[PDB]
């Protein structure tokens, strides 16, 4: 079914099964175990040094274990970026968001890294957002104007850019 | 053999950039081919082996240990980590973070490991006294990828990449153990498979690190030889050139077969 990719990475849902996750993904695409424990770490096309990616976390070990971590990178486009340095100075620790997205455009971000840590309580959700400039975005190369926004429990914690202007 | 410099020389060509080429005799330390040894090329991610080097060097003379947990968080996280990423939870040793770095050029795991050296400043400081007065590290994951024409900011010549590979591999600059150790983690590159790899005879060693970055900026260092043991460092560097990643992978893994072939 080709190599990983972003449609693969919305399909797959939390709660999720090892094998649904592997026949939606492609196993040939994914590996476990080693430097990746028990999740299941799936490869897309190649990308600079490794390739756009996709890491789902489990609740467990077990083969009935369920998804309770989303991670991707390069897999999903931002669908109209317009982030600036100017708009990223103007985001806060404490907004929302809603807040956020109003600050740094509504099609400006992807989603990072999405965990509940108390699965299958959404208490606690840690998410992390990828957001590019008007050409921040590049799914083969290296990203060139962008940052990083994460988030407890629906609330901005911190921020960090690269390169926006 | 003058072959693989027809080969380098097509390499240019091909790519429409320079390339610079090492092949270095790993107990002799003599040159045995090269081209433009003395040019500048931005190192990439090949520069984590001289990180965990350096890292290795530390733990030596017992300032550091490789079972020292590391507890990072989301503000330390820069692109393309997926190891990082995966245990932001839990942390990670400095063993399993400069095994993130070379086999798997975990971005974030080697700015970690940088800030446990105490920065691209001192990374540099440990090359200048080890006898490397041109290899330098001047900025962190992921700008020292620039690869800006012109700018010498964390580049390399491939002639002291080579020499210092082999000071790191066979000196007395490092501990028995610590050689063995940075060897293994190149051993297991797990990222590197489109290039020398792919030339490797059956049988043969192969221990390496590649690196990719902006403006065609692409390269690997190795210690390869047949019959499972190394017996030469081989460095291959270029940057400038706008062919595409498979082209640039083929023109390396093309030069690789040639060296081999005359081996
Ligand atoms: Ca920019």
């Amino acid at each position: 079914a080709g190599v990983m990719t972003g449609a693969k990475f919305t399909q797959i849902q939390f709660g999720m099964t090892r094998q649904q996750v592997l026949d939606i993904a492609g196993a040939e695409n994914c590996e476990t175990g080693g430097s990746f424990g028990d999740s299941i770490h799936c490869r897309g096309h190649a990308a600079g040094d490794y390739y756009a990616y996709a890491t789902f976390g489990f609740t467990s070990a077990a083969a009935d274990a369920k998804v309770d971590s989303k991670s991707q990178e390069a897999l999903l486009a931002p669908s109209a970026p317009t982030l600036t340095l100017a708009k990223f100075n103007q985001v806060t620790v404490g907004m929302t968001r809603a807040q956020v997205l109003a600050t740094v455009g509504q099609g400006s971000c992807t989603t990072w890294s999405e965990y509940y840590p108390a699965y299958p309580s959404t208490a606690g959700v840690t998410l992390s957002l990828s957001c590019f400039d008007v050409d921040g975005y590049s799914s083969t190369g290296a990203a060139r104007g962008s940052a990083h926004l994460w988030f407890t429990d629906g609330v901005l914690q911190g921020k960090r850019q690269w390169d926006l202007v | 053999h003058p072959e693989t410099l027809v080969k380098v020389k097509d390499a240019e060509d091909q790519l429409g950039a320079r390339v610079g080429y090492i092949e270095l005799d790993l107990n002799s330390g003599k040159i045995l081919e090269s081209f433009r040894p003395e040019e500048r090329f931005p190192m990439m991610s090949t520069f984590k082996v001289l990180l965990c080097g350096a890292v290795l060097s530390r733990i030596d003379a017992g300032q550091e240990q490789l079972g020292r947990r590391i507890h990072y968080s989301q503000n330390d996280l820069v692109a393309a980590s997926p190891v990082t990423e995966k245990h932001l939870t839990d942390g990670m040793t400095v063993r399993e973070l400069c095994s993130a770095a070379i086999t798997m050029s975990d971005n974030t795991a080697a700015n970690l490991l940088l800030t446990t050296i105490g920065g691209p400043k001192e990374l540099t400081a440990f090359l200048h006294n080890m006898g490397d007065h041109v290899t330098r590290l001047d900025r962190w994951e992921p700008e020292l990828n620039e690869a800006i024409p012109n700018d010498e900011r964390d580049t390399t010549m491939p002639a002291a990449m080579a020499t210092t590979l082999r000071k790191l591999l066979t000196g007395e600059l490092l501990t028995l153990a610590s050689r063995q150790q940075l060897i293994d983690w190149m051993e297991a590159d797990k990222v590197a498979g489109p290039l020398l790899r792919s030339a490797l005879p059956a049988g043969w060693f192969i221990a390496d690190k590649s690196g990719a970055g902006e403006r065609g900026s692409r390269g690997i260092i190795a210690a390869l030889g047949p019959d499972g043991k190394p017996s030469r460092i081989v460095v291959i560097y270029t940057t400038g050139s706008q062919a595409t990643m498979d082209e640039r992978n083929r023109q390396i893994a093309e030069i690789g077969a040639s060296l081999i072939k005359h081996w």
